[PDB]
């Protein structure tokens, strides 16, 4: 349930920064390490997208007229950075709502059923939800072709 | 699953299993060539 | 199985000339047809099939 | 390889006249009379049939991989 | 690699106009029509038989790059006519030489196959 950053290295102990926002001490073997949402989604007072790495104010919540960077994201909890605060290593956490602004085709065999190039046939090589890239056969090149123009050859 | 390959002596068909050496059953020889696809093949006469 | 690749004999076929004299005007380009693959309103069939078992 | 369908230069069918040419040789036409009797005036066809190199002729001496 | 179909050179491209008309600024009574897909065999004819109207005063085509499908016929007329106007009326008369010479060759054929 609980997700932290550690904010400080010592040599027995350590000091993670949850996202509560306490400091709890724990040891190395206990803690277990998490990936980093690399790419997530969230929400905020203005009703705007917020990523990672922007750098936003905390107009509300347990800090006041602060600011910091992104540099981990919960669907509740969102972890600052920064290099003026002398408390908890510059790290803290804040909430993301108080937080402001401041593929089944690939591979397939396909008859292009309509257009100049009517009659060709292809291997499927990439496909976005309204157009495919169409290795020809007879061609040596690979066309763009909607994918409204093509029919899947059955066995 | 069969993998059916051609003796380049005797020009046999013959079953090769994945892991198994390279040879004709019939003759011996140790040179196999694959058949031609089963996937369409469709040329413009240009 | 013969010695020209694929394409080679599909070269050579289109290059033969086909009596076209009264069902061409009749005929639509295949681009312009409704059908899906080809139609006898937009082109013609053949086939080939050709083994040599003698000497 | 084999005898082309047409002349490159003009398109004229010159793919059924490999084996009524070789006739011809054979029975001792001259070439410039064996082209004068296949019709093969402009000197375009006549340089597709006098500089043909029949060479699947050759290629039909190996073996076929398939029985 | 890097070859354009072959289909290029006569099917217009969705949205593309067959034919493009526009002012030619520098003097008066002039127009360029620029037309997609279409390359010497209609420019010539057209310029030829815009060429032998009276109240023509300038007309040329060119093909800007053989690599392109365009062409481009530039025409003048006297104050008193317009280069619309010239160009349809140079058309209708190559439309017009045209059905003469279909009718006629049709006898011709007549006449010669049966003797
Ligand atoms: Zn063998
Ligand atoms: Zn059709
Ligand atoms: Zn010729």
């Amino acid at each position: 349930q609980t997700v932290g950053v550690i904010v400080r290295l010592e040599r027995e102990t350590f000091q993670v920064l949850n996202m509560y926002g306490k400091v709890v001490t724990v040891r190395h073997q206990a803690v277990t390490r998490k990936k980093d949402n690399r790419f997530a989604v969230a929400l905020d007072s203005e009703q705007n997208n917020i990523h990672v790495k922007d750098i936003v104010k905390v107009i509300d919540g347990p800090h006041s007229g602060r600011e910091g960077e992104i540099r981990h994201l919960f669907r509740s909890f969102a972890f600052l950075h920064c290099k003026k605060l002398v408390e908890n290593g510059g790290m803290f956490v804040c909430k993301t709502r108080h937080l402001v602004l401041a593929n089944e085709l690939i591979g397939q065999t396909v008859r292009i059923s309509q257009g100049p190039y009517k009659g060709y046939i292809g291997v499927v090589k990439d496909a976005t939800e309204s157009t495919a890239r169409v290795e020809l056969h007879s061609t040596c090149q690979t066309i763009s072709v909607d994918r409204q123009r093509l029919t899947t050859v059955g066995s | 699953q069969p993998m059916i390959y051609i003796c380049g002596e005797c020009h046999t068909e013959n079953e090769i299993k994945s892991r198994d050496p390279i040879r004709c059953r019939e003759c011996g020889y140790r040179i196999m060539y694959k058949k031609r696809t089963k996937r369409l093949v469709v040329f413009d006469a240009r | 199985s013969s010695v020209l690749h694929d394409e080679f004999i599909a070269h050579r076929l289109g290059l033969i000339p086909l009596t076209s004299d009264d069902i061409v005007d009749k005929l639509q380009y295949s681009r312009d047809c409704t059908c899906e693959e080809f139609c006898p309103e937009c082109s013609v069939e053949f086939t080939l099939d050709v083994r040599c078992n003698e000497d | 390889m084999i005898i082309p369908v047409r002349c490159f230069t003009c398109g004229k069918i010159v793919g059924n006249k490999w084996e009524a040419y070789l006739g011809l040789l054979q029975a001792e036409y001259t070439e410039g009379d064996a082209l004068d009797a296949l019709g093969l005036k402009r000197y375009c066809c006549r340089r597709m049939l006098l500089a043909h190199v029949d060479l699947i002729e050759k290629l039909l001496n190996y073996a076929p991989l398939e029985k | 690699m890097n070859a354009p179909p072959a289909f290029e050179s006569f099917l217009l491209f969705e949205g593309e106009k067959k034919i493009t008309i526009n002012k030619d600024t520098k003097v008066p009574n002039a127009c360029l029509f620029t037309i997609n897909k279409e390359d010497h065999t209609l420019g010539n004819i057209i310029k030829s038989q815009l060429l032998k109207d009276p109240q023509v005063l300038f007309a040329g085509y060119k093909v800007p790059h053989p690599l392109e499908h365009k062409i481009i016929i530039r025409v003048q007329t006297t104050p008193d006519y317009s280069p619309q106007e010239a160009f349809t009326n140079a058309i209708t008369d190559l439309i017009s030489e045209l059905s003469l010479l279909e009718e006629r060759f049709r006898v011709a054929i007549k006449d010669k196959q049966e003797g």
